[PDB]
Protein backbone atom coordinates (compact mmCIF):
# COMPACT_ATOMS: atom_id res chain seq x y z
CA UNK A 1 0.00 0.00 0.00
CA UNK A 2 3.07 2.54 0.35
CA UNK A 3 5.42 0.78 -2.52
CA UNK A 4 4.42 3.35 -5.09
CA UNK A 5 6.54 5.49 -7.13
CA UNK A 6 4.38 6.72 -9.82
CA UNK A 7 4.64 10.85 -8.44
CA UNK A 8 7.34 12.52 -10.12
CA UNK A 9 8.22 15.84 -8.97
CA UNK A 10 8.56 18.98 -10.85
CA UNK A 11 11.25 21.26 -11.44
CA UNK A 12 14.02 23.10 -9.03
CA UNK A 13 13.29 26.03 -9.65
CA UNK A 14 16.23 28.70 -9.01
CA UNK A 15 15.23 31.86 -7.92
CA UNK A 16 17.42 34.49 -5.87
CA UNK A 17 17.70 37.25 -3.49
CA UNK A 18 14.92 39.96 -2.71
CA UNK A 19 13.42 38.72 1.34
CA UNK A 20 10.12 38.67 2.66
CA UNK A 21 8.80 42.34 3.63
CA UNK A 22 8.02 42.76 7.42
CA UNK A 23 4.81 43.08 8.95
CA UNK A 24 2.45 45.95 7.36
CA UNK A 25 -0.40 45.03 6.80
CA UNK A 26 -2.21 43.46 9.60
CA UNK A 27 -4.85 46.20 10.64
CA UNK A 28 -5.78 47.39 7.40
CA UNK A 29 -9.10 44.81 7.60
CA UNK A 30 -10.75 47.32 8.95
CA UNK A 31 -13.35 48.09 5.77
CA UNK A 32 -12.84 44.84 3.65
CA UNK A 33 -16.25 43.57 3.98
CA UNK A 34 -17.92 47.20 4.48
CA UNK A 35 -17.05 48.56 1.72
CA UNK A 36 -17.28 45.38 -0.38
CA UNK A 37 -20.90 45.45 1.69
CA UNK A 38 -21.20 49.40 1.18
CA UNK A 39 -19.69 49.73 -2.32
CA UNK A 40 -21.86 47.32 -3.76
CA UNK A 41 -24.77 48.28 -2.13
CA UNK A 42 -23.82 51.99 -3.02
CA UNK A 43 -25.14 51.73 -6.10
CA UNK A 44 -26.94 48.33 -5.93
CA UNK A 45 -30.27 50.13 -5.78
CA UNK A 46 -29.69 51.33 -9.03
CA UNK A 47 -32.07 49.26 -10.76
CA UNK A 48 -35.70 49.59 -9.09
CA UNK A 49 -35.18 52.78 -10.52
CA UNK A 50 -35.41 51.05 -13.77
CA UNK A 51 -38.49 48.74 -13.35
CA UNK B 1 -75.19 103.29 13.91
CA UNK B 2 -75.86 100.74 16.93
CA UNK B 3 -73.27 99.99 19.70
CA UNK B 4 -71.33 97.97 20.99
CA UNK B 5 -71.49 94.89 22.48
CA UNK B 6 -72.39 92.48 19.78
CA UNK B 7 -69.08 90.39 19.94
CA UNK B 8 -69.57 87.82 23.18
CA UNK B 9 -66.61 85.69 24.58
CA UNK B 10 -67.41 82.25 23.28
CA UNK B 11 -64.91 79.96 23.51
CA UNK B 12 -64.60 76.68 21.31
CA UNK B 13 -63.95 73.18 22.31
CA UNK B 14 -60.30 72.08 23.39
CA UNK B 15 -60.49 69.02 21.12
CA UNK B 16 -56.51 68.43 20.21
CA UNK B 17 -56.76 64.98 18.63
CA UNK B 18 -54.48 66.25 15.52
CA UNK B 19 -51.18 64.45 16.36
CA UNK B 20 -53.20 60.87 16.58
CA UNK B 21 -50.57 58.87 15.47
CA UNK B 22 -47.77 61.10 13.82
CA UNK B 23 -44.85 59.77 16.36
CA UNK B 24 -46.74 56.28 16.43
CA UNK B 25 -44.54 55.71 13.08
CA UNK B 26 -42.14 52.61 13.57
CA UNK B 27 -38.35 53.96 14.15
CA UNK B 28 -37.10 51.78 11.58
CA UNK B 29 -34.23 53.62 9.62
CA UNK B 30 -33.65 53.15 6.05
CA UNK B 31 -31.78 49.91 6.03
CA UNK B 32 -31.08 49.37 2.70
CA UNK B 33 -31.78 45.19 1.82
CA UNK B 34 -29.50 43.24 -0.15
CA UNK B 35 -32.30 40.74 -1.77
CA UNK B 36 -34.09 43.58 -3.08
CA UNK B 37 -31.07 45.05 -4.77
CA UNK B 38 -30.45 42.08 -6.92
CA UNK B 39 -34.15 41.48 -7.19
CA UNK B 40 -34.04 44.93 -9.09
CA UNK B 41 -30.99 44.41 -11.17
CA UNK B 42 -32.90 41.39 -12.79
CA UNK B 43 -36.15 43.06 -13.14
CA UNK B 44 -34.70 45.93 -14.76
CA UNK B 45 -32.24 43.81 -16.78
CA UNK B 46 -35.36 41.72 -17.80
CA UNK B 47 -37.00 45.26 -18.75
CA UNK B 48 -34.60 46.16 -20.56
CA UNK B 49 -34.54 43.32 -22.92
CA UNK B 50 -37.95 43.98 -23.40
CA UNK B 51 -36.86 47.14 -24.86
CA UNK B 52 -34.87 46.19 -27.02
CA UNK B 53 -37.54 43.73 -28.63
Amino acid sequence: MALLGKTLKGRSTRPGGIPQKRNIKWRQLAKNQEEFDQLKQLAKMKREGLK
Amino acid sequence: MSKAAKAKKNVPVVSKLEADARKAAEGVNDNESEEFKKAMRKEARALVEQFNE
